[PDB]
């Protein structure tokens, strides 16, 4: 089915994700409701849910949402249309964390305003979100941040420790964004870049334009090898760009791979001009749509007769007791998840092998 | 026939259960299950031939120590109390009916009394044999 493509339509309606500037009025929201109806009719909703979660994370972590009330009501609309409760709970937790992060940033700006840090207190924003819902990966990659940001992370860590002692903050450099100022001769144009792109651009800043090799860049940025190449793809193969900021590639080739020992160098007189006419006060966004962050059928047959065995052993049981006995029995086999047990639960009740008690919503009766 | 091997092994008594069922249509306790109306229970009894009886008695004869050291009626006290309680219920039912079951109640009471007097007789015989020697 369409799945992800349909999710793209949502990205074109709920917020200005990229080319979604075509917004007319609130009636489009009604059209979104129709899309929700499609989500009811179609199958394979896991991909759609994952795409929607990724789009929401990309929109919220960048503050590019066209509307706020529509985004808040989208959770209720999705819950009404029918979706797993885990996704709804994760969305609610993400929204609550985003709400709390505004107050945290305001408190940080209001309190730390005498140390002067490095940049002005009105130019640094801190957004701390819970890692149990807003993230899934747990891998840390060095970025070798510049000296300007080397005095801001410790201050944020100290403030978080003072206010909410008991939790550890693990900074995620992939989702961070910022604006840098260039001085490429004719026109000084602001550029929006992530942490890795900022490090790559600032590596060739301690000695004018000059020229550096791939090995030197890798040894300076200290990035995770192959991922560094991906960052280069953002600075050498920017789509719909008249002239890239880092207009170099040595032996041509392609930004995908085969970098080898290419000598990339920044173009001092690069023609990075908005509308190709006088880049006096231009601004270029280079982040783009990055948003960086036992076969099943033979295995599902294992647990159903296990549930039926638990039921045939004892007629009366509760939900918690059923879960405890099921996980007690199935330890020798694979470790059960939560989604599989739930799926088996309504597969059993839909086959009317068990009866849901009317007085008690959790009590089950064998047949 | 339905039996429970694990409970039979653990407890020590067999779990023989003989069941017939009421046919469909005739409509006229959680242990029995949820279809207690559809199926019912039956009593169980056993038999053995004269040759089987002789062979079983002669084989069980190599149990003399337990035979004269069992001292029954001290191990089956719960069974006898339950039997007396069921006797009281059956007697009440028979009295209500009189206002037959009386014969069944009499037979059950006779069985329990015979068992009790058999236990007393074995105890008396053991006392006569063991405790009345060498002053």
């Amino acid at each position: 089915k369409c799945p992800e493509l349909l999710a793209n339509y949502c990205d074109m309606l709920l917020r200005k994700t990229p080319l979604s500037k075509k917004l007319t009025s609130e009636e489009i929201e009604a059209k979104l409701k129709e899309v929700l109806l499609v989500l009811k009719y179609v199958q394979n909703k896991d991909v759609f849910m994952r795409y929607h979660k990724a789009h929401l994370t990309r929109r919220l972590i960048l503050d590019i949402s066209a509307d706020s009330e529509i985004e808040e009501n989208m959770v209720e609309w999705l819950r009404e249309v029918g979706m797993p409760a885990d996704y709804v709970n994760k969305l609610a937790r993400m929204f609550q964390d985003i709400k709390v992060s505004e107050d945290l940033n305001q408190a940080f700006k209001e309190m730390h305003k005498n140390n002067k840090l490095a940049l002005p207190a009105d130019s640094v924003n801190i957004k701390i979100l819970n890692a149990g819902a807003w993230s899934r990966s747990s891998e840390k990659v060095f970025v070798s941040l510049p000296t300007e940001l080397e005095d801001l992370i410790p201050e944020v860590e100290e403030f978080y420790k003072k206010n909410h002692s008991g939790r550890k903050l693990h900074w995620h450099h992939l989702m961070s964004n910022g604006i840098i100022t260039f001085k490429n001769e004719v026109g000084q144009y602001d550029l929006e870049v992530t942490t890795f792109q900022l490090a790559v651009l600032f590596a060739w800043n301690q000695r004018p334009r000059e020229k550096i090799s791939f090995e030197n860049l890798k040894l300076a940025t200290e990035l995770p090898d192959a991922e560094l190449r991906r960052t280069l793809w953002s600075l050498v193969a920017f789509p719909k760009l008249k002239r890239q900021v880092l207009l170099y590639e040595p032996q041509v080739n392609s930004p995908k791979d085969f970098t080898e020992g290419t000598l990339f160098s920044v173009n001092q007189e690069f023609s990075l001009i908005k509308n190709a006419k006088v880049q006096k006060r231009g601004k270029i966004n280079l982040i783009g749509r990055l948003q960086l962050t036992g076969i099943v059928q033979l295995r599902i047959l294992r647990t159903q007769e296990a549930i039926i065995q638990i039921m045939k052993m004892r007629k009366k049981i509760s939900n918690a007791q059923l879960q405890t006995e099921l996980v007690e029995i199935l330890k020798n086999m694979f470790l059960p998840q939560k989604k599989m047990i739930k799926e088996q639960i309504e597969w059993l009740i839909e086959h009317k092998y068990i009866r849901r008690d009317e007085s008690d919503i959790n009590t089950f009766i064998y047949m | 026939v339905v039996i429970d091997p694990t409970r039979t092994i653990s407890a020590g008594k067999v779990n023989l259960g003989a069941f017939r069922t009421y046919p469909k249509g005739y409509k006229p306790i959680e242990d029995f299950g949820v279809h207690c109306k559809q199926y019912y229970a039956l009593e169980v009894s056993y038999f053995k031939s004269s040759l089987d009886r002789k062979l079983l008695e002669l084989l069980w004869n190599k149990y003399w120590v337990n035979t004269l050291s069992s001292s029954s009626l001290l191990t089956n006290a719960d069974y006898t109390t339950g039997q007396v309680f069921d006797l009281s219920e059956k007697l009440e039912q028979s009295e209500a009916q009189l206002g037959d079951k009386l014969a069944k109640a009499t037979r059950d009471s006779c069985k329990t009394t015979i068992e009790a007097i058999h236990g007393l007789m074995s105890q008396v015989i053991k006392d006569k044999l063991f405790n009345q020697i060498n002053i």
